């Protein structure tokens, strides 16, 4: 089980992003009551650091 | 914080007073400049009593 | 033992505090004040006591 040592890949990085659930629904059912819109395909992500 | 919370609106009274154990309320003012206090006096316990 | 520290925990005042409160910053166009859990007033409130 334990490890011998860890290699990292860092070129790209994934952030995990939590959002609360009844926010997430609300702005779900906002878009899907045509007041907002959507464009082309993935949304644009930006960062702030600490 | 939003995940186990709501929020709503409400009316309150943001100063209470009290006379002598009682909720009460008070008004101030002057009189005519031309006529007496007690003329004043007399005439607001009178509008009081309606 | 359980019961009264259930009571002195959901039967107690908290002091919420207002929104845009002092020392507030500048652009503040919104003061209010904000109600949270308050004291128990009846059999049935005080009977839902987690």
């Amino acid at each position: 089980a334990t490890a011998l040592a860890t290699v990292q890949q860092l070129d790209p990085i994934y952030v995990d992003v939590t959002q609360s659930s009844n926010d997430f629904l609300r702005l779900k059912q906002e878009l899907a009551n045509g007041t907002l819109k959507q464009e082309n395909g993935k949304a644009k992500v930006s960062l702030i650091t600490s | 914080f939003s995940a186990f919370s709501s929020s709503r609106w409400e009316y309150g009274s943001p100063r209470l007073e009290r006379y002598n154990g009682l909720p009460s309320m008070e008004i101030l003012g002057q009189a005519a400049p031309g006529k007496s206090t007690g003329e004043a006096m007399e005439l607001m316990e009178q509008l009081a009593s309606k | 033992v359980d019961v009264i520290t259930a009571i002195k925990a959901q039967n107690a005042q908290v002091a919420a505090g207002q929104l845009g409160g002092t020392p507030p910053v500048k652009g503040q166009q919104l003061n209010a004040s904000i109600i949270a859990q308050t004291r128990l007033t009846s059999t049935e409130e005080f009977g839902k006591i987690l």
